RNA sequence: GGUGAAAUUCUUGGAUUUAUUGAAGACUAACUACUGCGAAAGCAUUUGCCAAGGACGUUUUCAUUAAUCAAGAACGAAAGUUAGGGGAUCGAAGAUGAUCAGAUACCGUCGUAGUCUUAACCAUAAACUAUGCCGACUAGGGAUCGGGUGGUGUUUUUUUAAUGACCCACUCGGCACCUUACGAGAAAUCAAAGUCUUUGGGUUCUGGGGGGAGUAUGGUCGCAAGGCUGAAACUUAAAGGAAUUG
RNA sequence: AAUUAUUGCUCUUCAACGAGGAAUUCCUAGUAAGCGCAAGUCAUCAGCUUGCGUUGAUUACGUCCCUGCCCUUUGUACACAC
RNA sequence: UCCGAUAUAGCGUAACGGCUAUCACAUCACGCUUUCACCGUGGAGACCGGGGUUCGACUCCCCGUAUCGGAGCCA
């Protein structure tokens, strides 16, 4: 529900999502 | 919460008061009464000198008792033991305070409340911060309800209190300052010079400590016990 | 065994969390003129005598 | 005419401690608090408890020779409540009537000049 | 919607108020937006003046009071039987009872 | 000691408590307000120094030098980051005692980072009055803050004066408040959110049903955390606002 | 038709119960409480019920303290309505 | 080998030689809540073992049992 938790979440996964890519260049 | 204790000694009777005995307090020459009260303490044994653990004793004793009248029912004066001799024990003035029922009486919001503190010494080499507070008032035909200062008569009203309270310490050593506070003649002094910036009602001055002292003079305490 | 003899002039009504205690303004017999209230268990009517072992306990008024 | 010491109530919550001392307050007589007299964990600070604690300083005064005190009565003070618990009253109101002389009650509760932090978080206690 | 003009609080022109601590939960809260309420007691107690005085030296001297301030939070002040809840038209209403 | 009740915890090696001191760091209570200052964030102990600011008074001076603003720039709560100092309280994390069906939550006791400071980043907030700035006009009323004007007015100096504080009247500027609606609005409400179909005083920014989505990608800034800019595919008939009765 | 005695009568047998703990029901005047009678169900069987009469107190003449319910205010993202 | 310490309900715990021994938890029942939790009311459960002292031992002395700590070793 909350949208200060999506916020979180979603920055939570932009981490992810810059880490993994961080492997290939 | 009575069977509760689990251990009593980390590692695993003589009744104290048949082996004490009682003093009574003198006050200095300034004040109308010399009885204070009474003190316990063990006797003098041969190592530790009870003598020795009676000299720095400090008791607080209201103003209204020493002078006898109930006028000074607040004005809390605490007297510290210099001398013991004879069982009539000696003590000296250690400073006075207000009870907190008597402070907290004066502060009432819609008015402004001042304060002023100095450092001053006294000719004996005594060092006291004496501590002084005001509040304005509402003068008599007035409409409106607050009745606050302008945060320039305040900084002036503090710098007359502060002068004034400097010069009333030097020259007045122990003796005249201690016989200053008891009939209220300071704070008569701080009105007049404050009555022609704002009116100030409760000059009440404030509580007064000590900070250091000299080297003991023990004739100068025998001078005021007679 | 101070004893003192006060008549009721007036019953100021229930009190009490469970409506037990009535307050009434009852005066001294002797010594007219000078009263006090009193909390009473019982029943009592206009112009009563009570009996008393303290005199100037004055209840607490609800107002 | 009169021997005097001073009764120093301290009455927080979850406890009651009444002390008489000498004038100098460096001689203390009958420290006794409210979890000495029950045996509840829970009634540390109730007015029974005290009324009880407040009976026995008052009794062991007439023994060493205490016939009058002084009353100053305490809260917690600090950065905690200030205000005096429920074991407060029946402390000072027992030991009026075992005889002892009452005098200059005051309040010595500390006050701080807006002090350091109070414990419970920025929200509060959360019940 | 809009319950208040106020809207909790007496903040018109400060924009920071440096809140101060409730007493009962110890939660922080505006000065302005506190609830302050004064509670001014006798020392004993309104009914307990007797066994005092009737064991007193210095006769009836001064019975002094105790003097402090109170803050609380909105919700520790409704809990408390206190300011809890008015009707609409009568949360317009300033004046003290 | 703590709690609704407890327990972890400290205690005959003297805990809690009382008294006399000493140290450290933080904070600036009560006074404290429908009160003040600042562009906002914000700012509450005394004093000294430095520079700054509004309003008022002005028969002083200049003379249109102005308003709003892409780009660009200064400041910017808290949290967070780098490096020294400090590190008392409180205390994300963590450790424990409970509660619970579970409780890595609420509650209790500890407790690092942090909380304070110096130098440097960050550039965010329900950063809210959810109400851009400038100008003119439209109903009354009292209160208050600052300045000014007048009154044989009151009080105190040396009855007396100039003063200081008050009282009355007026005026400029300000934080606001009360009543009403010619007026506005969907209403709640609003002296502006009024002078808008009888539609045009000047100007900047932003929105175009709801999700996807402030997401993906590309730039640019940042030590980093992240900030700014910012879709499409796809999906849907409702989401949403204010009030009424239950 | 009575055997797990339908009930009535006689004799013998003569058990807990020494006034009842934490709780909890009913009750304001002929009311409570004591006592019995008629009817109901019945071929037989009242320790039940519906009514009736005899004797017949104390304590209130109030309160919202506990419990239950009603009204108003209040919040709502419920309307098949917690 | 010596010295010292420990040994009570299903768990923990304290003992005055004038009592086959209190408690909180676990349960037996009855309670109070729409219900589930908290809370209340009366029991059953116990002294490591064996001897001696004693008008009266959980409790005072001796031995053994199990555990723990510190000390020393010419068959």
């Amino acid at each position: 529900m909350r949208a200060k938790w999506r916020k979180k979440r979603t920055r939570r996964l932009k981490r992810k999502r810059r880490k993994v890519r961080a492997r290939s260049k | 919460a009575v069977g509760k204790n689990k251990r009593l000694s980390k590692g695993k009777v003589v009744d104290p008061f048949t082996r004490k005995e009682w003093f009574d307090i003198k006050a200095p020459s300034t004040f109308e009464n010399r009885n204070v009260g009474k003190t316990l303490v063990n006797k003098s044994t041969g190592l530790k000198s009870a003598s020795d653990a009676l000299k720095g004793r400090v008791v607080e004793v209201c103003l209204a008792d020493l002078q006898g009248s109930e006028d000074h029912s607040f004005r809390k004066i605490k007297l510290r033991v210099d001398e013991v001799q004879g069982k009539n024990l000696l003590t000296n003035f250690h400073g006075m305070d207000f009870t907190t029922d008597k402070l907290r009486s004066m502060v009432r919001k819609w008015q402004t409340l001042i304060e002023a503190n100095v450092t001053v010494k006294t000719s004996d080499d005594y060092v006291l911060r004496i501590f002084a507070i005001a509040f304005t008032r509402k003068q008599a035909n007035q409409v409106k309800r607050h009745s606050y200062a302008q945060s320039s008569h305040i900084r002036a009203i503090r710098k007359v209190i502060s002068e004034i309270l400097t010069k009333e310490v030097q020259g007045s050593t122990l003796a005249q300052l201690t016989s200053k506070l008891i009939p209220e003649v300071i704070n008569k002094e701080i009105e007049n010079a404050t009555k022609d910036i704002f009116p100030l009602q409760n000059i009440h001055v404030r509580k007064v400590k000590l900070l250091k002292q000299p080297k003991f003079d023990v004739g100068a305490l025998m001078a005021l016990h007679g | 065994t101070p004893v003192t003899l006060a008549k009721v002039i007036k019953v100021l009504g229930r009190t009490g969390s469970r409506g037990g205690v009535t307050q009434v303004r009852v005066e001294f017999l002797e010594d007219t003129s000078r009263t006090i209230v009193r909390n009473v268990k019982g029943p009592v009517r206009e112009n009563d005598i009570l009996v008393l072992m303290e005199s100037e306990r004055e209840a607490r008024r609800l107002r | 005419s009169q021997v005097f010491g001073v009764a120093r109530i301290y009455a927080s919550f979850n406890d009651t401690f009444v002390h008489v001392t000498d004038l100098s307050g460096k001689e203390t007589i009958a420290r006794v608090t409210g979890g000495m007299k029950v045996k509840a964990d829970r009634d540390e600070s109730s007015p029974y408890a005290a009324m009880l604690a407040a009976q026995d300083v008052a009794a062991k005064c007439k023994e060493v020779g205490i016939t009058a005190v002084h009353v100053k009565i305490r809260a917690t003070g600090g950065t905690r409540t200030k205000t005096p618990g429920p074991g407060g009253q029946a402390a000072l109101r027992a030991l009026a009537r075992s005889g002892l002389r009452i005098g200059r009650i005051e309040d010595v509760t500390p006050v701080p000049s807006d002090s350091t932090r109070k414990k419970g978080g920025r929200r509060g206690r959360r019940l | 919607p809009k319950k208040r003009a106020s809207n909790g609080r007496n903040k018109k022109g400060r924009g920071h108020v440096k809140p101060v601590r409730c007493v009962n939960c110890s939660k922080s809260i505006p000065k302005d937006k506190a609830i302050k309420r004064m509670a001014i007691r006798n020392i004993v107690e309104a009914a307990a003046v007797r066994d005092l005085s009737e064991a007193s030296v210095y006769p009836e001297y001064a019975l002094p009071k105790t003097y402090n301030k109170l803050h609380y939070c909105v919700s520790c002040a409704i809990h408390a039987r206190i300011v809890r809840v008015r009707s609409r038209e009568d949360r317009k209403n300033r004046a003290p009872p």
